[PDB]
């Protein structure tokens, strides 16, 4: 419809930017505290992996 | 000599060369050696002394696990595992204190079986607390 | 104005240089916020160590400001301020201070604020 409903529209969508962007900073924040669970696991893992490095042996 | 890695779910508790280590076991403690005999273990409730180059010890708690000796490369993986000055000498003889309780708060065989890892958990710290001294 | 037939090389040169390193420094200010100073390089941390020493030496001290800022204010020639932006840039003058750089005046008197403050 008409420039009020373009003007309504338009607040939509720049409600939806900011949306979109702080769930791009809170993903950020997860994917590096998750980063610190991966990286304590992998030593753990990478000793499981040489153990059967031998017991193919 | 030989390649220590000694790891557990929540961390990586060492890792590099050693001179000697001697170390928890299924019917007892022992002593490894470059070449030691090429063995894969359960281990008691315990520690391990990590004696290093120039002769530095440090003493690791090893409350469960299973090891491998066999390759140059040793290995222990620890079901809990604790460094020995995140641990302290007053931690353990709290640690007494509830293994004491529940001696006396356990009446049956099925709780006494839990009451009995709770001390033996206690009483490997114990000992670790005060090979900590050395 | 901004072009090469009118102010010449240097002048051209020295303010796409400046505009090319503020808009990159508008840039790594995300990833700061995003990811944070780990995830910056350490050609990526010179080029926001130089721009907070450009952002800075872009202040200036006005003779009708003297009783805000209360320091005498600086005239600098379009020679001085030229000199000194591709100072910065040459990466002569990176060892001092950032905050030698701000309300000083050319970079002449820049090198004299760093060596007391």
């Amino acid at each position: 419809a008409g420039a009020k409903d373009i003007r309504s529209k338009i607040a939509s969508v720049q409600n939806t930017q900011k949306i979109t962007k702080a769930m791009e900073m809170v993903a950020a924040s997860k994917m590096r505290k998750s980063q610190d669970r991966m990286a304590a696991s992998r030593p753990y893992a990478e000793t499981m992996r040489k153990v059967i490095g031998h017991l193919a042996h | 000599t030989y390649h220590l890695d000694v790891v557990s779910a929540e961390q990586q508790m060492f890792s590099g060369l050693v001179e000697k280590i001697q170390v928890t076991g299924s019917e007892g403690e022992l002593g490894i050696y470059p070449g030691h005999a090429p063995l894969l273990t359960a281990i008691k409730p315990g520690m391990i002394r990590i004696v290093k180059q120039h002769g530095h010890e440090e003493f690791i708690y090893l409350s469960g696990g299973i090891l491998e000796v066999q390759p140059g490369n040793v290995t222990v993986l620890a079901d809990t595992a604790i460094r020995g000055q995140d641990l302290d000498e007053a931690r353990a003889m709290e640690a007494k204190r509830k293994a004491e309780e529940h001696i006396s708060s356990s009446h049956g065989d099925v709780d006494y079986a839990q009451a009995s890892a709770e001390l033996a958990k206690a009483i490997a710290q114990l000992r670790v607390i005060e090979l900590t001294k050395k | 104005q901004l072009d090469p037939l009118v102010v010449g090389q240097e002048h051209y040169d020295t303010a796409r240089g400046v505009q090319s390193i503020l808009q990159r420094y508008q840039e790594l200010k995300d990833i700061i916020a995003i990811l944070g100073m780990d995830e910056l390089s350490e050609e990526d941390k010179l080029v926001v160590a130089r721009a907070r020493k450009i952002q800075r030496f872009l202040s200036q001290p006005f003779f009708v400001a003297e009783v805000f800022t209360g320091s005498p204010g600086k005239y600098v020639s379009l020679k001085d301020t030229i000199r000194g932006f591709k100072g910065i840039m040459e990466g002569e003058y990176d060892h001092l201070p950032e905050q030698a750089f701000y309300m000083v005046g050319s970079i002449e008197e820049a090198v004299e604020k760093a060596k007391k403050l």
